[PDB]
């Protein structure tokens, strides 16, 4: 990961590689995440739900 | 009468003297009233003109059904088919808001007995069966005594006060069966069958107790009937509005200075008897916001529509209210209503037996829903769902107990919805 080697590598590259990391380092994303709660659903209203229409 | 003027009623217009127990409920008192008058001569061995006298009387159901009793009784001009015919009298008096049939039996059995004789003759009835509550033991004994006095005089029994038409009454009792307040449930009570009402591909008129054809009528109608057959039934037809011909007992009750029963012209304004016979509610009439017509069954009436309504049931129907035997329970504003209606629906849940599923489950459910409402825990939308339940109860239930089970809370939704939400917000604020 030495900088001269980075220079020579990007040199041969014709492209920055540091600008688009290829190997996936620190950033990733957290595995342990707070609960989803989920959407309530459109037809869980109690006032009306006759099958005659939703069907 | 024909005019907007009402609240008028002559005492001698009343068919019912000794309504309050004065002037001897004993048969001698009936004779002082000359009650047996032409009662023997009414029996001209042919219904028709008496049955037509009642058809012309304009008289309708006093069971709260409001159904034309002349036509109802017209049904048993039919040949007896070789099965003996009977008349069953509805004396359940278990219905809330209703003390009307109580004092009359306590103080005037005799006019009713003459009604059993005349109306029993009109049916061609072999007998005159009469139900009694198990709560009504002592009263059953009073009536049994007066009926014994009718036997000793020979006014009943064989031939019955002349004319030669055989006529034996048969007193009958039940036990806790409020549902026998429904007629067919009581017809079922007679066989020793449980009082869960029949579905009717055949009407009770077609098949009665023991398979032998019968008939039924509320105490008021059948008691007024002999006087319809004597005094002109057109004279009965003169009072009130035409469809609402006659008079009706008005049981003012609940929070009021002087609650009472007052038979009166059918179409008096509802506020009038409150301002008159009832003496007005405590704190004045202005406190009133909710007072219910009908026997704690029909939908509530707000004071605004209340000022306009006449006591006759058609005015109630324009107020979206049934007859309900025209029982009247006043409810003062200071008390919560939702607890009351919940208590009422609870009264239904205790008493609906539960043959057909929709009403059993419907009340068992709607009650708990009401408990959630009164506790205030409930979400505002939930009440609308209760309305849906009501819609599935009404035309589906095999009997009308569910109808009155549904209606009062329908009214509580329809008028007191903002009140409901207002109650729920307070429970919302506790956190
Ligand atoms: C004392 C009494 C209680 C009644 N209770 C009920 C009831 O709980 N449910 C019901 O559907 N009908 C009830 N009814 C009405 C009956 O279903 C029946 O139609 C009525 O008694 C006959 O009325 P009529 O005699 O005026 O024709 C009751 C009637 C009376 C007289
Ligand atoms: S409907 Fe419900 S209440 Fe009316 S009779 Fe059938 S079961 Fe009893």
């Amino acid at each position: 990961a030495t900088r001269l080697i980075q220079r020579l590598r990007n040199w041969a590259s014709g492209h920055d590689l540091q600008g688009k990391l290829q190997l996936r380092y620190q950033e990733i994303s957290k595995r342990t995440q707070p609960p989803p709660k989920l959407p309530v659903g459109p037809s869980h209203k109690l006032s009306n739900n006759y099958y005659c229409t939703r069907d | 009468p024909k005019k907007t003027s009402f609240g008028s009623l002559k005492d001698e217009d009343r068919i019912f003297t000794n309504l309050y127990g004065r002037h001897d409920w004993r048969l001698k008192g009936s004779l002082s009233r000359g009650d047996w008058y032409k009662t023997k001569e009414i029996l001209l061995k042919g219904p028709d003109w008496i049955l037509g006298e009642i058809k012309t009387s304009g008289l309708r159901g006093r069971g709260g059904a409001g159904f034309p009793t002349g036509l109802k009784w017209s049904f048993m001009n039919k040949p007896s088919d070789g099965r003996p015919k009977y008349l069953v009298v509805n004396a359940d008096e278990g219905e809330p808001g209703t003390c009307k049939d109580r004092e009359i039996l306590r103080h005037d059995p005799h006019k009713l007995l003459e009604g059993c004789l005349v109306g029993g003759r009109a049916m061609g009835a072999r007998a005159a069966y009469i139900y009694i509550r198990g709560e009504f033991y002592n009263e059953a004994s009073n009536l049994q005594v007066a009926i014994r006095e009718a036997y000793e005089a020979g006014l009943i029994g064989k031939n019955a006060c002349g004319s030669g038409y055989d006529f034996d009454v048969f007193v009958v009792r039940g036990a806790g069966a409020y549902i026998c307040g429904e007629e067919t449930a009581l017809i079922e009570s007679i066989e020793g069958k449980q009082g869960k009402p029949r579905l009717k591909p055949p009407f009770p008129a077609d098949v009665g107790v023991f398979g032998c054809p019968t008939t039924v009528a509320n105490v008021e109608t059948v008691a007024v009937s002999p006087t319809i057959c004597r005094r002109g039934g057109t004279w009965f037809a003169g009072f009130g509005r035409e469809r609402n011909s006659g008079t009706k007992l008005f049981n003012i009750s609940g929070h009021v200075n002087h609650p009472c029963t007052v038979e009166e012209e059918m179409s008096v304004p509802l506020k009038e008897l409150i301002e008159k016979h009832a003496g007005g509610v405590t704190g004045g009439w202005d406190n009133l916001l909710a007072v219910i017509p009908g026997g704690s069954s029909t939908p509530l009436i707000p004071k605004s529509v209340c000022e306009t309504v006449l006591m006759d049931f058609d005015a109630l129907v324009q107020a979206q209210t049934g007859l309900g035997t025209a029982a009247v329970i006043v409810m003062d504003r200071s008390t919560d209503i939702v607890k009351a209606i919940a208590r009422l629906i609870e009264f239904y849940k205790h008493e609906s037996c539960g043959q057909c599923t929709p009403c059993r489950e419907g009340v068992d459910w709607m009650n708990k829903v009401m408990a959630r409402f009164v506790r205030g825990d409930a979400r505002p939308a939930e009440i609308d769902s209760l309305w849906e339940i009501s819609k599935q109860i009404e035309g589906h239930t095999i009997c009308a107990l569910g109808d009155g089970a549904a209606w009062p809370v329908q009214g509580l939704i329809r008028h007191f919805r903002p009140e409901l939400e207002e109650r729920m917000q307070r429970f919302a604020q506790q956190h």
